């Protein structure tokens, strides 16, 4: 199976910083880009960001580029997003959700079947 | 946290009929690229992906679900409704900046 | 004391009054006159007063914001809002699109990438005006600064208990630009400043400052057909210290050492102190061993009645004599010592220092 | 698919129907080929790397300067002295100056003095040495078809790879000096430099172990001290006319390959034609290479089919495996108008 | 300490007394930068003698030094009550730095 | 010619102090200023030196990494920061004077260095 399991339920401070996890298993780990996702009470799906697991290269929405930090361990498998100076607005689930890098390895253009599979998600109440 | 997508509040129709959700956006993420996909939520459950390149759908998803495109706005449509359609659906699409936005979702409901 | 131990170092007479001087950084003059007391003139500081910052040339830069704008075949070129903010520096690129990307048609797509610049290490271009030009001299006495401006050429200083001295000194800054870096600084041709391969902006003090020429610094590269990249050429510190090593160094502070200033010494309102005093009928004490100061003149070091004339004779096997290069000798106080210069006797012979201490080098 | 909306895309033909084809990869490219009843592929490198590089030199782009030590002597007392001016860390000069009562001196003259700084490099970068021996060539093959990786080494050069479902292809490949050159690797770049050029940086360089030993270091620190600074703008200046690589082995251009399909076999020639109605799922679009490319549904309980076609086929034989699924087809159109036919119906007006 | 002084040293009063301070040939005979403070207690050093010989304006003429090789002494004739302190010898070596003294404790019987 | 030190500080082993020297009688910018202490019933020792001009220092090699000497122009006042402080630090900290030559630059002392001392500030750890 294609499966990916992110971190429990992590309740923070206003102003603190949270790192939500995000395993993955049933795939190459380096061979995806690893997108995340949030989720406020009654509202929609928010884009943060999406870091690709094969050179390190990422990309931040400009509504959290100077408050996230997407980072990745190979050897885990494993993606990691941290959201910093939290506010009582970012009480959102985070999800994670994957695509496909081209065949160099490079993440400049999505393909059109992606976030096919989602994280459980990790609900963060600050 | 406004949505750069616009789709209806809600949504109703009754069991068989074919019910159609709309997707309007710009020129620069839904009238500008096929990169338009459709979610569904159940409540409490993670997106489960339903269309994706406008019409294209993955191979676990039925085919009364079909999905198509207009200048910059999107549709999914569903025929042949049953209670097991009812779910929230959000429609996305990857924008001109590198960027990825979704609608404000519709809550489907089968009278 | 001053002006001794100093290797180039000059002596100057006056004429069969007035006295002819050069001086220089690093160095220092003693003029001696008939009846006129010995004096140490040295060019202590030449400085640019007060300078304009004309420009900022960013030597290390960095980037944010970066935004990119894509577009399908049949559908034109990108449009970015940054490419009207100077803050940014953009560049358009044509990449494959087609389905596979989410196109509907195939061909080359229009793409334009910006990135926010700011510069995190700069150097400074200031402007130096011939009239802001400021030597500072000092004039000492054989045991008072003047400053000079090419406004005020001539400077009438008073030296206490000696009289009031005159000073007539006589020195294309404005065709010159002072690069100035962490602390450095150099005189550099204007026209080659300006053609300097940095982005730069004009020093205005204000914050959040708009750079021209930031494509010197930052510039893209497209990989085949499916990127764009954009690249800091990086830190240009050790390429601006070599081309400014052949350049005319200062320091920075202001001070300039490419000047000299030749300068003419009115002696006519000087008066020599001491005549008046009598002489000395003690005992002096050597303080030290006399020494040769690289010019042939030796350093006596005494130590101690009243303010005094200081008794110096020369005396062979029998016979005495009179030269000094500080002029009338005087005690002041017994327990401060007094340094004297003498122009050496030849001939082994007999120093006497006092009515007396007997020294022979 | 793949292969198709790159721009620099090659078409091969088996000439006169052979099973053999001969091509060129270069990066950034893929290629094409075709044979008689064999399926069509595409050809492509993926990576090109030098595996094991050993780094011959390390150059000081930007040091630091530490603990100054000087040693003054009165005239006629000899020559200055530090322990340091034997320690190859140090950078030291001699010199002399003015002396007497003055600075503590019976004698007035010139007294000897020497300085020293101890130089620490606080930013480096590195000169590899790259051996043909140590090339890997990655290809990756694949079926074109609306609905496999092989390395290469100058010592493995021919390679059998399995496509499942459809048989095995074999490659021949060549890869097209390494002796006389050098890779300057930097921050996180790389370029491909001669030797001599290199080897006559002006910069302090050392072969080093940690806590090395640097030679000729007067190039960054002489003599007050002064530190030239940070020289990495201007290397980046001097290699604008180089060749950019990535570093991390590292990945580097062409290679002329062969392949043989002899033993390449063909998948659903046994299937019946399809007799309804094709539906366009997506409009008919030109490559860049005058290709077209349709996305179409079926419309009927027929079963896996072949689609009929008429008007030359870049996609070999289409298959509709479901009616639910579409099928994407690409074919090479005569140039002018001409009508493409799908089904026996769907007609299609191009030029 | 790089500089030797006597440990402790007394005298009568009007007694002529002598305190030693033995270096190198680095600090001590390589140049005339010898200097003797008197530190009283509690108090900051003051500055008796300076270039080996002399001494500034406001010490008396009581206080005289001399130097040999690596070793200068600073000399106290007619004691008085008043000197009885710690004194400190110091130097600027080659290399320069300063260093002091052990310092000698002057003691008044 | 007078030189203030800051008062008495008593801080804890692992802390930092950081005492001034407040300059009158002259000109502050002409002189370079030297620090010593002088541990309980020890001799004095020699830190290092600022000069008042530019800012140039050098340190004794005892106290070269954990020792910082610095100056305020407007203040007219030298600073003394020893970090890591350890119990043998406890000592009194004077502050002492040297004049520069005239380009302001301090290669070579005077031969009356050290003229003028501080009353000393006294810094148990
Ligand atoms: C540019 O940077 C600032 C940094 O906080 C950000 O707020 C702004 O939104 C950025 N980008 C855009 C597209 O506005």
């Amino acid at each position: 199976e294609v499966q990916l399991v992110e971190s429990g339920a992590e309740v923070k401070k206003p102003g603190a910083s949270v790192k939500v996890s995000c395993k993955a298993s049933g795939y190459t780990f380096t061979s995806y880009a690893m997108h995340w996702v949030r989720q406020a009470p009654g509202q929609r799906l928010e884009w943060m960001g999406w870091i690709n697991a094969g050179n390190g290269n990422t990309k931040y929405s400009q509504k959290f580029q100077d408050r996230v930090t997407i980072t990745r361990d190979t050897s885990a498998s494993t993606a990691y997003m941290e959201l910093s100076s939290l506010r009582s607005e970012d009480t959102a689930i985070y999800y994670c959700a994957r695509d496909k890098v081209d065949d160099y390895g490079d993440y400049w253009f999505p393909t059109l079947w992606y976030f096919d599979y989602w994280g459980q998600g990790t609900l963060v109440t600050v | 946290s406004q949505s750069a997508l616009t789709q209806p509040a809600s949504v109703s129709g009754s069991p068989g009929q074919s019910i159609t959700i709309s997707c309007t956006g710009t020129s620069s993420d839904v009238g500008g690229f096929n990169y338009v996909s459709w979610f569904q939520q159940h409540p409490g459950k993670a997106p489960k992906l339903m269309l994706y390149d406008v019409t294209s759908r993955p191979s676990g998803v039925s085919s009364r679900f079909s999905g198509s495109k207009s200048g910059n706005t999107a549709s999914l449509t569903i025929s042949g409704l049953q209670a097991e359609d009812e779910a929230d659906y959000y429609c996305s699409s990857h924008t001109s900046r590198g960027t990825w936005v979704f609608g404000g979702g519709t809550k489907l409901t089968v009278l | 004391m001053r002006c001794v131990g100093v290797g180039n170092r000059d002596f100057v007479e006056g004429l069969s009054t007035w006295v002819d001087v050069v001086l220089e950084h690093g160095g220092c003059v003693t003029t001696m006159a008939k009846n006129k007391p010995t004096l140490d003139i040295e060019l202590q500081k030449t400085e640019a007063t007060q300078l304009a910052t004309l420009r900022k040339l960013c030597i290390e830069g960095k980037i944010t914001n970066i935004t990119t704008d894509s577009r399908c075949p049949t559908q034109g070129e990108a449009i970015l809002p940054e490419e009207q903010d100077q803050n940014y520096v953009c560049k358009h690129t044509y990449v494959d699109r087609g389905w596979g990307n989410g196109c509907g048609l195939f061909g080359k797509g229009s793409l334009v990438t910006c990135a926010k610049f700011q510069c995190l290490e700069s150097i400074e271009g200031k402007v130096v005006q011939h009239e802001n030009l400021k030597y500072t001299v000092i004039i000492t006495v054989h045991t008072v600064t003047a400053e000079i401006t090419p406004q005020a050429s001539t400077v009438e200083a008073i030296l206490p208990e000696y009289g009031t001295l005159g000073l007539e000194c006589s020195p294309d800054f404005n065709e010159m630009i002072l690069l100035t870096m962490k602390n450095k600084a150099w005189m550099v041709h204007r026209q080659w400043f300006f053609d300097l391969p940095l982005p730069w902006t004009s020093g205005a003090t204000t914050e959040t400052p708009t750079w021209n020429r930031k494509e010197l610094l930052v510039t893209f590269k497209n990989a085949h057909a499916k990127k764009q990249e954009v690249v800091v050429l990086g830190s240009q510190e050790g390429a601006m210290h070599t081309a400014l090593t052949g350049a005319t160094e200062i320091q920075n502070g202001t001070s300039i050492f490419a000047g000299h200033l030749k300068c003419r010494l009115k002696m006519d309102k000087l008066e020599l102190k001491g005549m008046s005093y009598a002489m000395c009928l003690n005992t002096f004490v050597l303080k030290k061993e006399v020494s040769e100061t690289q010019h042939g003149t030796i350093l006596i070091k005494v130590e101690y009645d009243a303010p005094c004339k200081i008794p110096f004779s020369t005396e062979d096997g029998q016979g005495k004599a009179h030269r000094l290069i500080t002029a009338n000798p005087v005690v002041t106080k017994k327990e401060e010592p007094v340094n004297i210069e003498a122009e050496p006797p030849f001939g082994e012979s007999n120093i006497v220092i006092g009515i007396a201490l007997k020294i022979n080098w």
